[PDB]
């Protein structure tokens, strides 16, 4: 489940 | 001590004006048409719909609908870039910070949408639009009550006349929050909340002594907050019924997970 997109947008 | 609070209270300034491209400000100075420095294409009907884009760069439900969910994806992008700017967002659980987000989104999204907003239209396409209300009403069945109720709420927002530097603290409260189902470590977000609100609370005294219980009023308003998200989350899924010709963004289906 664990959204992929957003964590993407955090680490950069 | 008040004057850390001030600290904190103008770094969230800097952080929303370098997060947020069209400020409250820009948008005011727009909308107040007496600064017709550079007015907008009025979109009132679906005949000047279609003159929008040739002039202001872009089934007409559909289409309206397609365009307010380009711009959701670019708001949560500057959402999140600002989300890791409000101190000890970074450091904490990446698991809750992703809860954070995905409860918090389309709240910040609405209150933000209230500064682009008046009695009769929406700013839209970097302000170089402006969508009417009652256009939006006259859609079709589903859709002719997507966006009225952000245009009643932000009616009786924005007469709190909270602006730019108001508004950034008040962002960084609504995204820290305990009530988020599904959070892990719900001590270390409630620690900084209390930050922000003592940070906000002050803040509204010093830019609005002349309305006391102020504080106040705008608590109240971030629970009618959830009550747009939901409805909205809740209508957005009957559509999704009737609406096979719909392909919903994956940022956005991805955050839409309703309950």
């Amino acid at each position: 489940k664990n959204h992929p997109m957003l964590m993407n947008l955090l680490k950069d | 001590e008040s004057a850390d609070l001030r600290a904190l209270a103008k770094h969230l300034y800097d952080s929303y004006i370098k997060s947020f491209p069209l400020t409250k400000a820009k948008a005011r100075a727009i909308l107040t048409g007496k600064t017709t420095d550079k007015s907008p294409f009025v979109i009132y009907d679906m005949n000047s719909l279609m003159m929008g884009e040739d002039k202001i760069k872009f089934e007409v439900a559909i289409r309206i609908f397609q365009g307010c969910q380009f711009r959701s994806v670019e708001a949560v992008q500057e959402i999140t870039e600002y989300a890791k700017s409000i101190p000890g967002f970074v450091n904490l659980d990446l698991n809750d910070q992703v809860t954070l987000l995905k409860y918090g989104v389309h709240e910040i999204i609405y209150t933000m949408l209230a500064s682009l907003m008046n009695k009769d239209g929406v700013l839209i396409s970097e302000g170089q639009g402006f969508m009417t209300r009652e256009f939006l009403k006259s859609l079709r069945k589903p859709f002719g009550d997507f966006m009225e109720p952000k245009f009643e709420f932000a009616v009786k927002f924005n007469a709190l006349e909270l602006d730019d530097s108001d508004l950034a603290i008040f962002i960084a409260v609504i995204i820290l929050s305990g009530d988020r189902p599904g959070l892990l470590n719900v001590k270390p977000i409630e620690d900084i909340q209390d930050n922000l609100l003592q940070a906000l609370e002050l803040q509204l005294k010093l830019n609005h002594p002349e309305s006391s219980q102020l504080f106040a009023k705008l608590l109240q308003k971030m629970t009618d907050l959830r009550q747009i998200v939901t409805e909205h989350v809740q209508l957005l899924q009957v559509i999704k019924k009737t609406e096979t010709d719909m392909s919903l963004h994956p940022l956005l289906q991805e955050i839409y997970k309703d309950l």
